[PDB]
């Protein structure tokens, strides 16, 4: 039972566990891997996840969600003031630490945002535990890259309230890069652009990865751009339509609008795989059955500026990172809203047709990375490296035929693998343009008595007297015994290779 | 293209020898200075004092922790202490070369009696002779002498203190403890340790009486053109900065013993 | 009435080592006591997140240092959770035997006294300079 | 808050300057500072300062190993942070705070650890980037170069 990582968002969250080289992303009670960052305080119990989201229209005044905007902030913080004007619940200046007042079991208790998010984390904890069949406290929680230190501590504390051992707080874009394997090494010295288009926010972050070591070069964003306003444009389409079609002003009924919005969310998600989606609500407003539709093209028109504006922070991030388009090697998507074809088309066209990394569901990639990181942090073994080195060795020395018909070993018998070993060779005779390397396995001095594994030619060698050209021959062996023998001439940079397949007295006298 | 080979068969492994190679020969002795005159030391003492205070700066910096003092204070201390360091330096050489009867401006220059008693010499030099006489009467060892020269270095400060004074104070107290040790391990017995210590310390304290008069000569000849006295750039800067503070009582004399 | 208790052997030995072993880094004295006060302050702060009443006795969570040279004393005040009679008796609230034993083994292996807090027995370092 | 745990964009040059003076016991200001952070497989933050001066002792008397302070998860470990940077760079004064280093510190643990190997590798490339930034605006590069 491995450590887990939790993707703690403003509108949604997701938990995964890392094991057997992969992260298993875990479904909630209804089969949903990603569930809402909502807690509904009712007079009987607090519902968490889909259960809270499903009743926002009925109990919005007591349902608390998007705790993150308030977490780690002071009551007087302009952000706090900006968001409290948008909530159905009351935000309270309890010592400049904004609390939310909702009725729980009949009492108008003020709940601090860290406990609201711990309620969410506790639910995510329970989801992963039910799946894994084991209680789990070892965890990584992700946060936006822009979070400051009061916010990071606040996130750790929400974890502690929930009973978690917070191994670490890591950034959302780091986790995505991890999820896509950009930290597996051999992919170093690359720039990664992460496009984080979520529910209530949009962020862009440019990372540089050097063989597993990360640096963040730049960030940019729009703190109010995300799926929620794509939903609001779809809502205005349907709300104004309803009113005009029926001469009934639905916009004034918070529940009817929320039912319409829920349909907007469903239709929009459907629309992203489709070309068309519909709205079908019985008795939506004043007993009126509202049946209508949205096409993909209409959706894009409604939201045409919301989509185009996502590239403005892209240009900003590139400016801050001092990078041109050509300097981004890896294009990465984060957030369910990037599943809309228009987003993919805009980012991909912006970067001249280059393919986006869509290999992991955008809403799972962050949790995925957190889970991988949680597993290494709980104890630093992650399908490597010491077992590979101690269990698998080169069973026979590995080397090459050299002049004289003899074998020169570069990898010694029973040496641990994976490993890379080298030696310097020159052409045997004078003024040759290249060399012939015969790769062998075995313990005999002569090559005629060894196992020929394969042969290759190293070209690009300036002719010079014997012993002058400097050729480095490398025996590069992986964990499974596969051998790659390469060679290069250090004076020209030219190289070639062969792939070898796997087997698996006087002093006592006087005068 | 030809089969490769481990050529030339001349690839050395000198690694164990490279580990062995470490030593080099290092040398002592870094600079040198002398006066070029005798009765005219009335002006050449300043050229010498310039070179000696500069040497005193190099010397002072060589003492661990001195370079960590604020530069403004490092220079303030040589600006005020150069005079006692000079008289004391003459003192040691005089003590050993002329039985403290003559001042020894450099290892290669001793000014004899026929010049020593001339007013252009003696009005300043009689105070420097006091110092030589005391090292001789006191029978000061070279270790004890160096401890005292080192103490004089930090002995004259502004009445308002030093910018980085706390480090100066730690250094100066380390030095007085060193003088005590130099004496205790040489005289033997107990009564002779305190008598040699306090008698040598009294010279360090009386060096300020020597400095008051030696500086007044320099201050007077620096400002009064009637005297026809030339100064090097080093002392000229020190003296213009030192006169308005020393003659007005704005500089504190630090003593290591009471009367 | 004053109750007298024995120290558990692992810590009776630890305190002997602290006093008699010639450790030069006496400054860890203050470092460890301040650090331990921080832990106590967090214990309340975390409980106050689900049970705010823990702060009803005093909302301020802080560390005070108050020397009084005339009595050869220093007071360190931890406004954190504190200890009940039972915790004071039970090794000032820690797992003294497992922590200290592992630490003594670490010391036998060459560990410095500065590592005492890494075993959760950091407060015994008070005796580096304390008589009492 | 520790200056190195603060956000480099918010910290002013005056703040870095006074910090530096206190860090180094240098009344003169810093020439340049590189403030950066690293995440992923190894988390740390660091401040590397190039002093305005190279005042002699650096080549003879200074215990240069004490130029950079080491912290682990903000816990001070030591001043003599031998092998954080190669000798040629021992003129840089600074602070390195490594979140992922163990506190069970001895020279042997550090020397044989891949963490120290990585910290040194990365502190060095960052130093070189700072020098490159100084190379631009040659009017100031030469001030550096001269010493
Ligand atoms: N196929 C889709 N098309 C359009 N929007 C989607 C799709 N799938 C998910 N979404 C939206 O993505 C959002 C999920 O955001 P996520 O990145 O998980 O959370 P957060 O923004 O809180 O970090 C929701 O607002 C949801 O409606």
């Amino acid at each position: 039972a491995a450590a887990i990582g939790i993707d703690l968002g403003t509108t949604y969250s997701c938990v995964g566990v890392f094991q057997h080289g992969k992260v298993e992303i875990i479904a909630n009670d209804q089969g949903n891997r990603t569930t809402p960052s909502y807690v509904a305080f009712t007079d009987t119990e607090r519902l968490i996840g889909d259960a809270a989201k499903n009743q926002v229209a009925l109990n919005p005044q007591n349902t608390v969600f998007d705790a993150k905007r308030l977490i780690g902030r002071k009551f007087g913080d302009p952000v706090v003031q900006s968001d409290m004007k948008h909530w159905p619940f009351q935000v309270i200046n309890d010592g400049d630490k904004p609390k939310v007042q909702v009725s729980y079991k009949g009492e108008t208790k003020a709940f601090y945002p860290e406990e609201i998010s711990s309620m969410v984390l506790t639910k995510m904890k329970e989801i992963a535990e039910a799946y894994l069949g084991y209680p789990v406290t070892n965890a990584v929680i992700t946060v936006p890259a822009y979070f400051n230190d009061s916010q990071r501590q606040a996130t750790k504390d929400a974890g502690v309230i929930a009973g978690l051992n917070v191994l670490r707080i890591i950034n959302e874009p780091t986790a995505a890069a991890i999820a896509y394997g950009l930290d597996r090494t051999g992919k170093g010295e690359r720039n990664v652009l992460i496009f984080d288009l979520g529910g209530g926010t949009f962020d862009v972050s440019i990372l540089t990865i050097d063989d597993g070591i990360f640096e963040v070069k730049a960030t940019a964003g729009d703190t109010h751009l995300g799926g929620e306003d794509f939903d609001n444009r779809l809502v205005n389409h349907f709300v104004e339509e309803f009113k005009r079609k029926h001469k009934k002003d639905i916009s004034q009924n918070k529940r009817a609008v929320r039912r319409l919005r829920t349909a907007c969310e469903r239709a929009k998600r459907t629309l992203s795989s489709s070309t068309q989606a519909s709205l079908e609500i019985d008795s939506l407003f004043e007993g009126i059955d509202f049946y209508t539709s949205i096409t993909r093209a209409r959706f894009e028109e409604l939201c045409s500026d919301l989509f185009r504006s996502t590239l403005e922070p892209v240009e900003k991030a590139l400016r801050d990172a001092k990078l041109d388009k050509a300097q981004i090697h890896d294009l990465v998507l984060v957030g369910g809203s990037t599943r809309i074809p228009k987003v993919q088309k805009l980012l991909q066209d912006f970067f001249n047709g280059r393919d986006l990394n869509k290999s992991i569901n955008p809403d799972e990639a962050v949790a995925y990375g957190a889970a991988v990181q949680a597993a290494i942090l709980m104890g630093d073994k992650s399908e490597n490296v010491q077992d590979l080195l101690l269990l698998d060795v080169a069973p026979l020395s590995l080397g090459l035929e050299t002049a004289g018909g003899v074998m020169t070993a570069l990898i010694k018998r029973n040496s641990t693998i994976p490993t890379k070993q080298t030696q310097i060779f020159t052409t045997y005779s004078d003024n040759q343009p290249g060399v012939l390397i015969q790769v062998y396995e075995g313990e005999r001095a002569m090559t005629k008595d060894n196992n020929l594994l394969g042969r290759f030619e190293l070209s690009g060698i300036p002719p010079a007297p014997r012993g002058v050209p400097q050729i480095e021959v490398t025996f590069d062996i992986d964990a499974n015994g596969i051998l790659n023998v390469t060679a290069t001439d250090k004076s020209t940079g030219k190289a070639n290779k062969i792939t070898i397949t796997n087997d698996k007295p006087t002093i006592e006298e006087v005068d | 293209s030809i089969v490769p080979a481990t050529l030339p068969q001349l690839t050395p492994t000198l690694v164990s020898l490279l580990e062995v190679i470490e030593p080099e020969v290092l040398y002592a002795g870094y600079d040198s200075s002398v006066p070029d005159s005798t009765w005219r030391i009335m002006t050449t003492l300043n050229m010498l004092g310039g070179r000696q205070v500069i040497a005193a700066v190099k010397w002072a910096k060589a003492i661990p922790g001195f370079r960590n003092l604020h530069l403004d204070d490092q220079m303030t201390l040589l600006q005020y202490s150069w005079m006692s360091l000079m008289a004391f330096a003459l003192g040691w050489r005089s003590y050993r070369q002329s039985s403290a009867n003559l001042l020894c401006f450099a290892p290669d220059l001793i000014i004899n009696e026929q010049r020593m008693t001339l007013p252009c010499m003696y009005d300043q030099c009689k105070h420097m002779l006091y110092v030589s006489s005391e090292l001789h009467r006191l029978q000061v060892s070279y270790e004890e002498y160096l401890c005292m020269k080192t103490l004089l270095l930090l002995s004259s400060v502004p009445k308002d203190g030093l910018k980085s004074q706390e480090l100066f104070d730690e250094i100066r107290m380390t030095y007085i403890k060193e003088l005590g040790k130099a004496i205790v391990k040489r005289e033997g017995n107990s009564s002779q340790n305190w008598q040699r210590f306090y008698q040598l310390t009294k010279l360090l304290d009386s060096m300020h009486e020597v400095v008051e008069n030696l500086l007044n000569y320099c201050f007077q000849t620096f400002l009064d053109k009637t005297m026809s006295i030339e100064f090097p750039e080093m002392l000229a800067e020190i003296i213009t900065n030192q006169i308005p503070k020393y003659s007005n009582g704005n500089i504190k004399k630090l003593l290591f013993h009471q009367k | 009435e004053v109750e007298t208790f024995a120290f558990q052997a692992e810590i009776a030995q630890l305190m002997s080592l602290i006093i008699n072993t010639f450790y030069s880094n006496k400054e860890i004295f203050l470092r460890e006591l301040i650090s331990n006060s921080s832990d106590a302050l967090d214990k309340i702060r975390y409980e106050s997140l689900t049970d705010p009443s823990k702060l009803d006795s005093g909302k301020e969570l802080h560390i005070n240092l108050i020397p009084n040279k005339q009595d050869r004393t220093l007071t360190i005040v931890d406004t954190g959770i504190g200890m009940t009679k039972a915790d004071l008796i039970n090794n000032l609230g820690t797992i003294a035997k497992s922590g200290t034993k592992a630490f003594m083994e670490a010391l036998q292996a060459g560990a410095d006294i500065s590592m005492i807090g890494q075993f959760g027995v950091g407060f015994y370092s008070a005796y580096l300079v304390a008589e009492k | 808050k520790p200056i190195w745990t603060r956000n480099p964009d918010d910290i002013t040059n005056e703040e870095y300057g006074e910090f530096y003076k206190s860090l180094t016991n240098d009344w003169e200001d810093h020439l340049a500072v590189k403030h950066f952070s690293v995440e992923g497989q190894l988390e740390f933050r660091a401040l590397l300062f190039v002093p305005r001066r190279a005042p002699f002792d650096l080549f003879e008397n200074r215990k240069k190993k004490n130029n950079i302070k080491l912290y682990v998860r903000r816990v001070f470990i030591m001043d003599n942070c031998e092998e954080l940077i190669p000798e040629y760079l021992n003129f840089i004064r600074g602070v390195v705070d490594s979140e992922d280093l163990p506190l069970n510190i001895s020279r042997e643990m550090l020397q044989q650890s891949k963490i120290l190997k990585v910290i040194r590798k990365n502190l060095v490339k960052k130093c070189l980037e700072l020098f490159t930034e100084l190379a631009e605006d040659k009017e100031n590069y030469k001030k550096f170069y001269e010493q």
